[PDB]
């Protein structure tokens, strides 16, 4: 039994069942990527990811025809192009590389960015479904306020009220903790597999492999079938480690830690120039994203993981994010994709790379690219960019 | 009106006299104000002055070593300033998290302008539930908090309700202003209208409120008018630039409403009565509606435009869009639709601080005027 095959099985099914719910009229959602899943779980709703789904159409070459549907609606080409992706679809009335049904109600969670806030207005607004909100507000303090917990934990009663009329049932206490154990597992299987990489030489996997189950941990967070795949993943993982094998290909003679979401339409080009030069990411601040780690029932606990994902704490902690990755990852190097798309990460990579530069001693290079939009990105610069960090570690390398 | 016009001429064109004027004569320290909304209440209370914060006509250089290309025009100008040292009179200054820009913008300012005080303030997007009423409280609350480690003093807070009523008296009296405007729109050129409410940031509002009272007095004197050009309403971020407020004219076009967050969004909602003064001010954010920073699933912002279009048979809407700006980028074809859905047409026009050139909005507004007929 092959963890990728179980995988991509358990992927497929989870559009295949939101389809079957809508043909028979039960309630179908959107949800942003690091919403609190918990909350829908309890009423056994179906939810998809606008997010997920623009990354899967892009990676099979699809999204350019979407967004520029939605330009020609007039949606700026400056947007979030995980968005105009989207608006693409619904207007299309859905697409062929990889379909999924329109949504009755909507999840919306700003702790990734405040893009989906607009994003999420529009949609409500066109289609006239009921839209959920948990805000939770940008820390700038090194730790979350008792009143941000107090908002949220406001708005976790808010939007289980919004739920039981949305799904016709009585949230159910027992069937939460439930979902909380399941959830909290979950959570830890993600960021152990994750996370073997790091003190590991050569690393078990290599390091693109990761955005693959990354959208695992998004879609099914609560659900038991994702804690047996993480299982059977952490076997493989593991066996290889025993025996020096790798889904890397040759030898490993660069460590890095690549900052930012991979260029989806071009990531077999990418894949295949880091490893014909040796380059492989073993450091990554991604396996502490979807980790959110709380005890059973203790809803401030859920608030303070949810609040305080790494996109959403001061530019000290962001960097110390990548400071411990680089570092505990045995890196040699950092790589920068400045993400056309994302301003959030786009807006505070100039201070953040050189600090994180500073501290570690270490030397860096980056490139432009956009994680759905082809037209941002160019493989001639991306293979000379590569090209030149790899001089200068080469040249590092010499005692 | 020369008089008064020639006054608010002076602190528009010299921000910085009128602040380091301020200093002296009341001994007393200047805030500034990032857009879009900031609690100025406080502030004045506390007897400093709140000074608005939005850009202006400058080539970044200093901004590059901390935005890329792609961040909007207004931010990418603020920063190129409290780079140049262009804000260095201030005591502190409020960044309200509203957008992605503004909230990268802050975590920078830590860094780039360490000399200057940064003041976090986020606004719920949940602004109608209780709690959220109840967690921007706090938030006004350390606000309050870091203005008095400042100024070195406390905040009485019956100095803020004092405040509050001023404040409302100046919202009334500019509301004022767009009336008599709108029944004198030859007199009061585009550049004259935006003259009267920028004024309003440089300036104690209750002087200001003083000013404006005496410009309504004496425009009441003249005699109505019968607009001899097309009336429009410009909605956006804003549109201060001298350049495209010269085209406006020269097409025969009068201002007569607007939806820009730098002149009626700051004014057309009032603050609520109530006993607790933070708490008042609070619920004036439950009170907004019809901006692309105040959340609303509804999209109410398309409609309440048509309704003011209607109420002053306005002869057509401007999207007055701010470059890489991505909230009012998500509202624009909702926002376009509503109206147009209701026979106004409309136009697209870019907004760039950096530029040396207005070629494409002097040929779109060119045409625009003609396809009025
Ligand atoms: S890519 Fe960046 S901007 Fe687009 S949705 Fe994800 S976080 Fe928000
Ligand atoms: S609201 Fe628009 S114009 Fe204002 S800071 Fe945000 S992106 Fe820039
Ligand atoms: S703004």
């Amino acid at each position: 039994k092959e963890a990728r095959v179980v995988i991509n099985d358990l992927l497929a099914e989870q559009y295949a069942n939101a389809f079957k719910a809508k043909e028979e009229g039960r309630p179908v959602g959107w949800s942003t990527s690091v919403f609190p899943q918990e909350l829908a779980e309890v009423f056994d709703l179906n939810v998809l990811y606008p997010e997920n789904q623009a990354a899967g159409v892009a990676a099979k070459k699809g999204s350019l025809e979407l967004c520029e549907i939605a330009e020609s609606k007039g949606y700026s080409i400056d947007l979030c192009a995980y968005a105009r992706t989207n608006f693409g679809l619904l207007e299309n009335g859905g697409c062929e590389a990889l379909d999924m049904p329109a949504p009755d109600f909507l999840l919306c969670c700003n702790n990734i960015c405040n893009q989906v806030i607009k994003w999420y207005e529009n949609i409500s607004r066109e289609l006239d479904i009921p839209l959920i909100m948990i805000d939770t507000t940008f820390n700038n303090e090194d730790e979350v306020t008792q009143s941000r917990i107090d908002y949220i934990k406001a708005q976790f009663e808010e939007a289980i009220k919004q739920l039981e009329i949305i799904s016709g049932k009585k949230f159910d206490p027992k069937k939460f903790e439930e979902v909380m154990k399941i959830s909290a597992e979950n959570g830890r299987l993600w960021k152990y597999s994750m996370s073997l990489p790091a003190d590991s030489s050569p690393s078990p996997m290599n390091g693109f492999d990761l955005f693959t189950y990354m959208a695992v941990i998004v879609c099914a967070r609560g659900k038991k079938e994702t804690t047996e795949a993480f299982k059977l993943l952490i076997e493989e993982l593991e066996d290889n480690m025993k025996t020096g094998k790798s889904s890397f290909r040759g030898e490993e003679k660069y460590r890095i830690m690549m900052e930012g979401i991979p260029c989806w339409p071009y990531i077999g080009y990418k894949m295949k120039t880091l490893a014909k030069f040796g380059v492989n990411m073993t450091g990554s601040v991604y396996p502490h994203a979807w980790a959110l780690q709380y005890e059973v029932n203790d809803l401030d606990g859920m608030a303070v993981a949810y609040s305080t994902m790494f996109n959403n704490v001061n530019l000290d902690r962001m960097t110390k994010y990548r400071v411990d990755s680089l570092v505990e990852g045995k890196c040699d190097g950092a790589f920068y994709h400045m993400n056309r798309s994302c301003k959030l990460m786009s807006l505070i990579q100039y201070e953040m790379q050189r600090r994180a530069a500073e501290e570690t001693g270490l030397p860096y290079a980056g490139f432009d690219g956009d994680q759905a939009d082809p037209r941002a990105f160019t493989n001639a610069q991306f293979e000379t960019r590569i090209q030149g960090l790899v001089e200068v570690m080469e040249e590092r390398k010499k005692l | 009106m020369e008089a008064i016009l020639s006054k608010m001429k002076e602190v528009v064109e010299n921000p910085n006299a009128a602040v380091k004027k301020y200093k002296s004569e009341t001994g007393k320290k200047a805030i500034g104000c990032f857009p879009v909304y900031c609690p100025e209440e406080i502030i004045h209370a506390a007897g400093m002055l709140p000074v608005g914060i939005w850009g202006g006509q400058t080539e970044l250089d200093l901004a590059k070593q901390y935005f890329p290309a792609f961040a909007c025009s207004i931010m990418q100008s603020c920063l190129e300033y409290g780079l140049k040292g262009a804000y260095d009179e201030l005591s502190g200054v409020i960044i309200p998290g509203m957008c992605d820009t503004l909230i990268c913008l802050g975590q920078n300012w830590k860094s780039a302008v360490p000399h200057i005080k940064y003041i976090s303030l986020v606004h719920p997007q949940n602004r109608k539930l209780e709690a959220g009423v109840k967690y921007l409280i706090s938030e006004y609350k350390g606000v309050k908090r870091e203005l008095e480690e400042i100024c070195g003093y406390e905040i009485e807070e019956a100095k803020i309700h004092e405040s509050i009523e001023v404040y409302n008296e100046h919202r009334k009296t500019m509301r004022d202003f767009v009336e008599v405007a709108y029944k004198h729109s030859n007199t009061i050129k585009p550049s004259i209208r935006s003259l009267v409410i920028k004024s309003g940031f440089f300036m104690r509002k209750e002087e200001h409120t003083e000013l404006v009272k005496d410009l309504i007095a004496k425009l009441n004197a003249m005699p109505e008018e019968v607009c001899s050009g097309k009336k429009v309403l410009l909605t956006g971020i804003l549109a201060d630039s001298k350049d495209i407020l010269d085209i406006l004219e020269d097409n025969n076009i009068s201002v007569v409403a607007d939806d820009l967050a730098q002149e009626t969004r700051q004014f057309r909602t009032d603050v609520p009565a109530g006993d607790d003064a933070l708490e008042r001010l609070a619920r004036q954010w439950s009170n907004i509606e019809g901006c692309s920073l105040a959340y609303d699933p509804k999209k109410k912002r398309g409609s309440l435009i048509v309704d003011e279009v209607k109420k002053k048979d306005i002869d057509g809407v401007i999207f007055c869009m701010m470059k890489f700006c991505d909230p009012e980028e998500y509202d624009y074809p909702l926002v376009r639709k509503d109206i147009e859905d209701s026979g106004i047409p409309t136009l697209y026009v870019e907004i760039d601080q950096q530029t040396q050139n207005n070629e494409q909005a002097r040929t779109r507004i060119q045409t625009f005027a003609e396809m009025m007929s």
